[PDB]
């Protein structure tokens, strides 16, 4: 659910301004929370009114040289409430820990300024996300050092993203492959919305995907495919994401969409669309 | 028991190549350039100081100035990552689709500058006036003082003008910022930048638009000084008014009527034409040069009233005769002296001279009213040959050089130097010297002896001493602070392979003190007020860093100030993917001498095997190539060599730089001679220690020099070497310039036996007659080294029947700039160790 | 004397714009090769709705590209490019976007579209264009 999950109850969640993602909630009382849609969670004393806000890292970015030596690790928040307020603030991030290839000491946590960006250490790595004590509140976001966007191959809890139009008994599938990130899913969210392609929900790949490799889609049904091979890389939400069409055109109630890595040739997410799992 | 390489496609090595640049591991292109600190007042925010420099912030190709605000009291548990803030709104610098005149590209060619944009700047801190040269002209802005420092970035105001060519040079005025100077069309101009009116105060280039017919030029380096000895300037202001308002400026006039010119291809091919140089070869004869006083009187409205020039009263030939080059000059900071460096021919006597305004007359061609003039000079008024170095291998020329502003002792002047020729070491010296006066008779001439105006030395303390040596050349500078009676410079005391940043105090010789990390090699600059400083560093196995650090401690004892990381402008990367950084050593010669070296490891390596080995090489003066420092972004070519199985080894042998001057002056009248038994000898030290290295399959790769080394390691060792690529060679040493040559070789009437067995050309009876051992690689456009050198070798081979194949680069000067050409150097490499290696 | 140094150089992201405008049956459309970047999107948008020009989304190139290399537009025969070859460059966004135009009569059974490498022949895009888009 999108709405903060708590011991009492789901606190409702409304966005004040859409164009900008600009959400509101009251922590009604002590204790801790979590949502999963954006994966944040929280651990506070009183009952605050927190305020919650996307945006893009690039624009904090455009003036430091950060980008060359740590790499984006997470989705860049913006928070907002009283000072004596929040205690814990937990910070999601992408990049996958359970076989221990990467070090737990390498993630850091933004805070810009004026000055220029301030990199704290996390009080405590977790497989999902990372911990702050005490958060002096600004656009917060988890980085990674090692500038793995070619090295290290670091892995990604990466996600897939499909799209689809119907148009008069036909089909077309507009697929995404991401990193797990809110930000980038909402931005593709709103840019398919323009063009009538709505998504569908569908498991993630349940392993580690790697930086930079190639990974060829495909089917059972021998279709259209226009870029056979995407890359996992990471893009600011504010440019354009790669994908791949698919002229499906289903003449069967199941096609089974499949991608495959290049350099192993090993397989790793399949799904079959039906027809009514739309609208 | 070998190993074989894999044989790949001619488009296979190109997409191997093409992904290992791929996997550079995004490079910021740039590093942050010369910065400049600028205290703020406390009560203005929260920061105290701006730092301004230069550099790309991986948005554009284009280099740009920036500043950053220093934070107060940064907190320690977490790293500071400064900004790189804009400070010119959307203004772009590179002229349009990156192609420049061909005066600046001349210059950036001189300056080995590979980035578009602004590259220099000028900035006068008072006003805080900034003035520089983008797109095709001039361009200034304000933001320094009472201006107020800016939160946005701001427009620049181009400055106009009715000139025809382009403003080279600006520099401004310190005594008055609301001038400036430049040179146009050869010629010196100065000009006010709030009035917008100009002037012109030279008048020595006709403007007939041809090189042949107007030899002469007025405030310009020419191309052996821009070359050999790397001035870039030709004029100097005054940095003091002396009362209307008067400004002087000491600038150089050279008359190259009697030079040798050469002809040389356009980067326009189509047109198959060539432009002409004053090409001066080693024997011939060097330009005329003289030093010239320019005067210019203003009043309170800034009009310029007068615009005088004026000269020596006697020939500068005749009081100082036996002098070839002026290798440096400038003023004292109270503007009581001007002062140079002379070197004579041979390049083994450099001497201080000093120079006071008063012997600067104007020009009177009425012999009545010159004796006049001659007549009026003071007494006290005479040339002063401060210091004077005698080598007896030749003279490195240093920019260190501080003179202190001298009270009203008029007996004493003292100064720093950091000589070199005195224990064979590049050492600083705090000597003073009493300028002695003899009152001279200008109006009769006067031949000068040896010791005409050598003013006797009253101490000369040294200040460090060792078997290391202070960092002096490639743009490496001291910094004095006054205050505190301490110097702070870069040297190599704690081993050659490091830049390391040493304090001492100039008054009392005590003990040095380093302030930067072991391990690494530090390229460091100091604040103007020595209480900030940021340093450039790296090592083998990590990439460059930024940072920047504050001088704290107990205001008594200012020596022991400890270095505090403040906060960082750059952060490494380390190269993951595919760079192993090599592995440096050393090894020792039968001579007992201790040589350095690196090698590169073949990846996936396995015992009991032998690999094919590439030995590269530059072996030239003045550059060493084992250094701790990163080599993964300038030479990387060489890890896809071994990426692919190779095992490269680099030494630095006899003759390269930061190891003195003994160590360096095994060239001297034997260049080309015994380069090469450096690079065997440690070529076979590798087979013991490491085993890996199958020496029935070495090459030999070079460039400039090293394809110097590689042709001469083919002929003295055909057996040792199979293959030998050599790059824009040097085949013939009676074709190549002054001022290089004569340092070393010692012009071909003295040294016509080692002329002839070091120029590879006359040799070519030697080299391998089996074919597929001889690559050949050359610009066509080079001005540094002319393609002739490989056209006379070529010439040579067939008259004698030796095969050997070619590569023309018909865009490229000396240095291969455009990537297709870059690409097709490397591609071609591999493919030709592939298949005769 | 100092070592020649080669120079180095790296390819960057790009995305393809494809815009159209219906008459009456004909199709124009203008297809943009463009830097992948934030303001030009939102500024080539606007400069294409004024002549009432409108975006179909269709997948940038996978592989990233150089700088100052250019592209053959290729296309089955029944199309008309009065440019015929993109180029790859930055612009300044106050100034005049390039692009190339293509007129097409009906288009049926969908029009493919494809660029080229110059240099290698290297078939680096393509987009079966369909009247599903319109």
């Amino acid at each position: 659910d999108d709405d903060f999950w708590g011991p009492s109850g789901p606190v409702s969640t409304e966005v004040v301004d859409r164009e900008r993602n600009l959400y509101r909630v009251r922590l009604p009382m002590a204790g801790s929370y979590h949502c999963p849609s954006t994966g944040l969670h929280f651990v506070v004393t009183r009952a605050v009114t927190i305020e919650i806000g996307f945006c893009a890292w690039s624009q904090f970015l455009h003036e430091t040289p950060l980008q060359h030596s740590h790499m984006v690790a997470g989705p860049l928040f913006d928070i907002k409430a009283e000072h004596g307020a929040v205690t814990a603030v937990c910070l999601p991030h992408f990049v996958s820990l359970q076989e221990g290839k990467v070090d737990s000491s390498l993630f850091h946590v933004a805070h810009f300024q004026d000055h220029g960006m301030v990199l704290e250490t996390p009080a405590r790595v977790e497989p999902h996300f990372a911990v702050l004590e005490n958060p002096s509140f600004s656009p917060m976001g988890v980085l990674l050092r090692m500038i793995p966007a070619v090295g290290h191959f670091i892995p990604i809890t990466s996600i897939t993203l499909i799209y689809y139009r119907l148009y008069l008994e036909d089909i077309t599938f507009h697929l995404y492959l991401v990193p797990n990130d809110c930000t980038i899913r909402k931005a593709i969210d709103e840019e398919e919305l323009k063009f009538q392609f709505v998504r569908i929900n569908k498991p993630p790949p349940v392993d580690a995907l790697y930086v930079g490799s190639r990974y060829i889609v495909s089917s059972s049904k021998e279709v259209e495919i226009l870029p056979k091979e995407l890359e996992l890389c990471y893009r600011s939400p504010r440019e354009s994401q790669l994908f791949s069409e698919i002229y499906v055109g289903n003449i069967g109630s199941g096609i089974n969409l499949q991608l495959t890595d290049k350099k192993y040739m090993n397989l790793i997410w399949e799904a079959l669309l039906k027809p009514g799992d739309l609208r | 028991a070998r190993f074989c390489v894999q044989k790949h496609s001619w488009d296979g090595l190109r997409n191997i190549i093409h992904g290992s640049r791929k996997s550079s591991g995004l490079i910021v292109s740039k590093a942050p350039h010369d910065f400049q600190f600028v205290q703020k007042p406390d009560e203005s925010g929260p920061h105290s100081h701006r730092l301004y420099y230069l550099g790309m912030p991986y948005g554009s190709r284009e280099n740009s100035l920036l500043y950053s605000e220093i934070p107060k009291k940064v907190r320690k548990e977490a790293l500071l990552l400064l900004s790189w803030k804009q400070m010119l709104d959307h203004f772009q610098a590179t002229p349009h689709h990156g192609v420049y005149s061909r005066e600046e590209e001349l210059l950036r060619e001189r300056k080995r500058l590979g980035v578009f944009g602004i590259t220099s700047y000028d900035f006068h801190s008072e006003s805080g006036l900034f003035l520089f040269q983008a797109s095709n002209s001039l361009f200034h802005c304000r933001d320094g003082g009472k201006n107020g420092f800016m939160v946005s970035p701001m427009k620049p105001l181009e400055i106009k003008t009715q000139c025809s060519g382009p403003r080279m040079d600006p520099k401004i005025c310190p005594a008055d910022p609301a001038f400036f100077s430049f040179i146009n069309n050869n010629d010196l101009w100065v000009a006010n930048i709030e009035t917008g009116e100009e002037r012109r105060l030279t008048f020595c280039h006709q403007g007939s638009a041809s090189v042949l017919d107007n030899p002469k030029s007025a405030g310009v380096a020419t191309f052996v000084i821009q070359e050999e000895f790397d001035r870039f300037t030709g004029c100097w202001w005054c940095p003091t008014a002396s009362w209307l308002k008067t400004l002087r400026i000491l600038y150089e006039e050279v008359d190259e009527s009697e030079v040798e010119v050469i002809h040389v291809p356009s980067p326009a091919l189509e047109e198959r034409k060539t432009d002409s140089y004053r090409y001066p070869r080693t024997g011939s004869k060097n330009p005329k040069i003289a030093l010239k006083l320019a005067e210019l009187q203003t009043d309170h409205q800034g009009k310029i009233v007068s615009s005088c020039e004026k000269e020596l009263v006697q020939p500068f030939s005749s009081l100082f005769p036996k002098v070839e080059y002026i290798a440096r000059a400038g003023w004292t900071r109270d503007g009581r002296y001007a002062w140079a460096m002379f070197l004579d021919r041979p390049q083994q006597r450099l001497q201080l001279v000093l120079l006071p305004p008063a012997l600067f007359i104007p020009t009177l061609e009425s012999e009545a009213q010159w004796q006049e003039a001659a007549r009026a000079i003071p007494k006290n008024v005479q040339p002063f040959i401060i210091y004077e170095e005698v080598t007896n291998v030749w003279i490195n020329v240093h920019d260190i050089f501080h003179p202190f502003p001298q009270a009203e002792g008029q007996q004493d002047f003292c100064f720093l130097r950091a000589n070199e020729c005195k224990t064979g070491f590049c050492h600083l010296y705090r000597v003073t010297v009493d300028l002695k006066t003899n009152d001279y008779d200008w109006t009769e001439p006067l031949s000068p002896a040896e010791d005409e105006f050598k003013c006797p030395i009253k101490e000369e303390v040294a200040l460090t001493s060792g078997e290391w040596e202070v960092l002096s050349r490639h743009g490496s500078k001291i910094w004095v602070n006054e205050q505190t009676k301490l110097v702070y410079f870069q040297g190599t005391k704690d081993t050659p392979l490091e830049h390391h940043l040493y304090v001492v105090s100039y008054e009392s010789a005590g003990e040095i003190v380093r302030l930067t990390t072991p391990g690494f090699s530090h390229s460091c600059s100091m604040s103007q007020n020595f209480d900030m400083f940021v340093s450039h560093y790296s090592s083998v196995s990590t990439p460059p860093c930024v940072h920047v650090y504050k001088l704290s401690g107990p205001d008594d004892d200012p020596l022991h100030k400890q270095p505090r990381f403040w906060a960082s402008m750059m952060e490494a990367a380390s190269c993951p993917p595919d760079y192993v950084p090599p592995e440096i050593f050393h090894f020792h010669t039968r001579a007992d001498v201790q040589l350095y070296g690196m090698i590169y490891k073949p990846h996936t390596l396995q015992p009991g095997r032998k690999h094919p080995t590439v030995l590269f090489v530059y072996g030239g003066p003045q550059v060493q190539l084992v250094n701790n420092s990163f080599k993964g972004i300038k030479y990387l070519r060489l890890n896809t060599l071994a990426s692919l199985g190779y095992a490269v080894v680099v030494i630095d042998g006899r003759g390269s730089c930061q190891r003195g001057l003994h160590f360096e002056g095994a060239l001297k009248n034997q260049m080309g001679q015994v380069e090469i038994e450096d690079q065997v000898e440690g070529l076979q030290y590798v087979a013991e220690k490491y085993g890996f290295i199958d020496l029935s399959r070495v090459a030999i790769h070079g460039w400039s020099y090293g394809g110097f080394l590689s042709l001469m390691g083919l002929i003295h060792k055909p057996q040792v070497f199979k293959v030998a690529i050599a790059g824009a060679p040097v085949t013939v040493w009676m074709a190549y310039d002054t001022g290089y040559t004569e340092r070393y070789m010692d012009v071909p009437e003295n040294n016509q036996q080692g002329y002839e067995a070091g120029s590879v050309a006359l040799h070519v009876e030697k080299l391998p007659n089996e074919p597929n051992r001889l690559l050949i690689l050359h610009g066509f456009l080079d001005e540094n080294v002319h393609f002739f050198h490989t056209n006379f070798l070529v010439s040579q081979l067939i008259r004698a029947g030796k095969p050997y194949q070619l590569q023309i680069y018909p865009n490229e000067r000396h240095s291969i700039r455009c990537r297709e050409s870059g690409e097709h150097y490397e591609v071609t490499l591999l493919h030709f160790l592939q298949e005769h290696l």
